[PDB]
């Protein structure tokens, strides 16, 4: 998959510094376009970053801060768009990269040619050379009056001169292959971009970063939209009009807008709108419904929208950081929550600022009916009287449209829970899972983490948990009645996939049909007690169904 | 918060061309259908056109198709409305609303930039005093005022005695004459016991014409 | 095209009454009808959609109804903030056409105007044209017919009227009829008069003006 959602985490410290380099690699591996921000923060000096060699396009900004790596291999990145900016002013931010000595040594951005919107921020880098020898105006867009240069030139080492074979002195490295390709300040006439000085070498008006010819199907990047190799200005409409009567007829060439490309259908986790936009949230007077196949769709409604529940970051909870006792009553009977759910340390104990009562462990029973979360789940505190997360038994799917820190969709931190708690969690739509620094945490490696993910960019990061050798040597090892050794925790319950038969929520063996007081009928390996008040039998099947007609008498 | 601001309004000759813009903010631009509505002075509302941000497919009105031209610039959340071959019926305020779902009803209208078309040039207001008659007493109260005539374009602000007198002043809305020029009347009611004592001056200010002509109001010697 | 017609085109009511406004279409627009509100000088705002559902952020003193060809917008209790023009609209089929408007304004008792007549100034004899004013002041309701006469005969096609907006202190209107004829046409008659008729006046008072002693 070449479309990977980026991270949303500024200079803020990581959750688990040990499993951080394993978080960047499990997210930008085999990716070419980043639908978000590219943030490279808090990397050790000897970290290997070979997985960042294929990044080409970034929708958001580029953040490179607090790193001791000598080289960042982002040599094949052409265009950064800048839909959202760092401090609302910058599109490229290289800060605080310093301690043979460690720290960033060279920028190594050889193909950067177009920044549509934003600025560049380079401050406090002692080991960085060649940072002020680049004509940054060329890389900035023609329609960008926000292009402000803030470059710090405080260096702790002596730099080398650029390669003499380079025409001028604009180089990103000392080697001969580190020159800069001037594109905009060398054009002849009113050409926004040109591959050379000749007017015939001018690029098409839809070329973003450059061109390999005069045509409109060979731009290095598409300025507005990418129509399967055709740099267009708009995606083809989803409907055609009679233009006299103006009637609606479906267009077989209808494409949907998804970032900077035209797509036949919206991606798996996204939503398709009648206007022709791949959304994560339906617009006003629209509604999210499931089609016959099972895909997600934003569909209109004449009647007012049904009352839905909202979580953190959503309509009236856009600024709440954790679930307190003030908003705990809102999630009453909500079979679906539009938004996230966070439990910070300040949730189960009252806040001195206000008269906030602390979260009693019996108040968390309102979540015993929740079945779907469209955002992340973040539990960094949990009562010690509750051994697991058994309040989320009915939680089936966490879609992860909104990700905590921009990467994680299921995070547990310092809980001290017993095994896992999460019984029926069967799907993580997007974002990684991070279960770390829980001392009494067993049952981590025995979860079908591949049967819950939905894309190759999802993974499981875990560290500083209970050692596995101590977990097995206690009699807690996925009781064998669970099929294929996939268990959620100790007991006849917590089996991910049953092997023989079910009796309610617990994994059981051959039913009590022939030797039980309630006579049962096995429907897809499910013991179900039915009262045989027609004919007491002693080893024969009494009832075929729950109705009176199916009874023996 | 969603807020829309229009621009491009002004005054042009018949047949002239204009281009109104409508920048959007506070909501996802490429998620709603954007619209233009107009209202003639003292008349009802009339839907003008319909644009789509993603595809660009514009839906016009039969009375406007061919003359108007819509556009969308998602790089700066801006709408464009190209008006060509403007006639004398195209003087109105041009709203800029948005669709909730692509059924044609509106919730968040713009500000209503004004477009006016006329062949009249800029002329200063000629202030004409209306002296109170000898039989202008209604029982102890009289009336007086000045008359601006043949001024273009709107508006004109009128003041009495440098703004000291504001109780009882009635400024009438400007009415367009058959010659294509505007004319309104400003009057004030004064008690008849004080007529030859107060020196009454009417202060007409024309900003497009840079006119500050003042005319005294003295009772007529009947 | 569909003609979207409201009835009545003007209405007066006091604070606390019940206001009913009806809109009618020429085609089946059963549930494709909205409603709006425009105060003088500011942009319209949505009130009702689907002819029976309020918009988010709208008070509860609004209840649309009606399906097919008859529609109705009703306010249970009036407040000194909803005195404006109410439009109806159809979006069921192309084209989408608004109504003509319904003006709702505060009611009070009848007030009689103070009729006036103003001799034209002297600086305008040399200009070429003449103008005579038939000033009214502080009357209610708005309906009032004003016609001129040149010594025997009413004029037509030469009198433009102008009425100000409502007043926030006494809620009365002002009317100013401006006769316009040339100076050459002015210096050939002797009596210029304008006739004012109002509901509150039992007698049609007339303000005669003399072209002589002035």
């Amino acid at each position: 998959t070449q479309v990977c959602t980026g991270t949303d985490m500024k200079l803020r410290l990581p959750a688990s510094p040990e499993t951080h380099l394993d978080m960047l690699r499990h997210l930008y591996q085999g990716c070419q376009v980043v639908q978000g921000n590219l943030e490279l923060t808090y990397l050790p000096t000897n970290a290997s970053l070979s997985f960042l060699q294929d990044i080409q396009e970034v929708q958001g900004y580029v953040l490179i801060a607090h790193n001791q790596v000598r080289q960042v291999p982002l040599q094949r990145l052409r265009i950064v768009r800048g839909t959202q900016l760092f401090e609302d002013n910058y599109a490229l931010a290289v800060l605080d990269n310093g301690d043979s000595p460690g720290g960033l040594r060279e920028l190594q951005l050889r193909s950067l040619t177009e920044i549509l919107k934003g600025g560049v921020l380079i401050q406090r880098n002692p080991q960085l050379c060649y940072q002020d020898t680049i004509l940054w105006k060329d890389i900035f867009h023609k329609n960008n009056q926000l292009a402000l240069t803030l470059i710090d030139t405080n260096r702790s080492r002596a730099c080398h001169p650029c390669s003499p074979m380079c025409k001028g002195s604009r180089c990103w490295g000392e080697s001969s292959e580190d020159c800069q390709s001037l594109t905009r300040t060398v054009c002849a006439g009113g050409c926004a971009r040109c591959k050379g000085p000749l007017p015939t070498d001018c690029c098409h008006e839809q070329c973003a970063a450059g061109c390999t010819g005069p045509k409109h199907s060979d731009c290095l990047a598409c300025l507005h939209f990418n129509h399967s190799g055709i740099c267009e200005l708009h995606c083809p409409a989803l409907v055609t009009y009679n233009t006299d009567t103006f009637e609606s007829m479906p267009n077989p060439e209808g494409r949907y807008t998804f970032g900077a490309s035209c797509v036949t259908a919206c991606p798996y986790n996204y939503l398709s709108t009648d206007v022709g936009f791949c959304t994560l949230v339906c617009p006003l007077h629209n509604q999210e419904v499931t089609a016959e196949d099972g895909t997600q769709r934003c569909e209109k409604c004449s009647k007012p929208c049904a009352r839905v529940c909202y979580g953190l970051g959503m309509e009236h909870l856009r600024e709440v950081r954790a679930v307190t006792s003030a908003n705990i009553q809102e999630f009453a009977g909500c079979k679906k929550i539009f938004g996230s759910l966070a439990f910070l340390p300040e949730s189960f104990d009252g806040d001195p600022a206000s008269n906030t009562a602390p979260l009693q462990p019996e108040q968390l029973q309102v979540f015993e009916t929740l079945e779907e979360i469209t955002g992340y789940l973040y539990i960094s505190a949990w009562p010690d009287s509750l051994p697991d997360l058994s309040v989320f038994q009915n939680l089936q799917v966490i879609r992860g449209r909104v990700l905590h820190n921009g990467a994680y969709s299921l995070t547990l931190q310092g809980l001290g829970i017993s095994w896992l708690g999460l019984r029926s969690l069967r799907e993580l739509g997007s974002g990684l899972a991070l279960i770390h620094h829980n001392t009494h945490l067993c049952f981590v490696h025995t979860v079908p983490w591949d049967q819950l993910f939905r894309n190759p960019h999802q993974a499981l990061l875990h560290t500083a948990n209970r050692p596995e050798d101590e977990c097995v040597g206690e009699g807690l090892a996925c009781h064998q009645l669970c099929a294929r050794g996939h268990c959620w925790g100790p007991g006849p319950t917590q089996c991910v996939n049953c092997s023989q038969f079910l009796r309610g929520q617990e994994c059981v063996e051959e039913c009590r049909v022939l030797q039980g007081l309630p006579r049962e009928y096995v429907n897809a390996r499910h013991c179900l007690p039915c009262h045989p008040e027609c004919q007491p039998q002693n080893g024969s099947v009494t009832c075929f169904g729950p109705e009176a007609d199916q009874c023996v008498a | 918060e969603v807020q829309l601001v229009e621009s491009g309004g002004g005054l042009v000759q018949p047949g002239g061309s204009l281009r109104l813009s409508c920048a959007a903010s506070g909501f996802t631009f490429s998620a709603y259908t954007m619209d233009w509505v107009r209202q003639a002075p003292g008349k009802g509302l009339e839907w003008v056109a319909d644009v789509n941000p993603n595809s660009g497919g514009s839906i016009y009105n039969q009375r406007f198709k061919g003359r108007f031209t819509l556009s969308v610039d998602r790089s700066k959340n801006t709408l464009y409305l190209q008006m060509n071959s403007l006639r004398a019926e195209d003087t109105a305020v041009y709203y800029c609303a948005r669709n909730l779902g692509p059924s044609f009803y509106f919730d968040y209208w713009g500000q209503g930039t004004l477009v006016t078309v006329s062949s009249a040039s800029t002329k200063g207001p000629s202030v004409f005093p209306l002296a109170p008659s000898s039989k202008s007493t209604s029982g102890g109260t009289a009336a007086l005022g000045c008359l601006v005539k043949d001024y273009f374009p709107e508006p004109v602000t009128v003041s009495w005695n440098s703004g000291a007198l504001t109780s009882g002043v009635h400024t009438f809305p400007a009415v367009l004459q058959s010659s294509g020029l505007y004319s309104l009347s400003s009057v004030v009611t004064v008690p008849s016991s004080s007529l030859g004592t107060q020196t009454y001056i009417c202060n007409v200010n024309h900003k497009p014409s840079n006119t500050k002509v003042d005319k005294k109001v003295e009772p007529k010697s009947c | 095209d569909i003609q979207m017609t409201q009835s009545p085109s003007s209405l007066s009511a006091s604070v606390g009454d019940r206001v009913t406004i009806t809109c009618k279409a020429s085609q089946d627009v059963s549930i494709g009808v909205a409603w709006y509100q425009q105060k003088p000088g500011k942009a319209p705002k949505l009130l009702i959609y689907s002819a029976s559902y309020r918009y988010t952020g709208v008070p509860s003193r609004f209840s649309g109804s009606g399906s097919g060809t008859d529609f109705t917008l009703t306010i249970s209790s009036l407040q000194p903030e909803d005195f404006a023009t109410y439009y109806c609209q159809q979006y069921y089929i192309y084209p989408y056409t608004f109504g003509q408007g319904t003006k709702v304004e505060i009611k009070r008792t009848v007030a009689a105007p103070s009729v006036f007549i103003f001799p034209p100034s002297d600086e305008q004899l040399k200009s070429g044209t003449a103008s005579v004013v038939c000033l009214l002041n502080n009357f209610y309701p708005r309906e009032a017919k004003v016609q001129w006469k040149v010594d025997n005969a009413l004029q037509s096609g030469n009198s433009q009227e102008s009425v100000t907006e409502q007043d926030s202190k006494d809620s009365t209107y002002s009317l100013s009829s401006t006769l316009t004829l040339s100076k050459a046409d002015y210096e050939k008659h002797k009596v210029y008069a304008c006739e004012v008729t109002h509901q509150g006046l039992s007698s049609p008072v007339t303000k005669s003006f003399n072209r002589g002693e002035c």
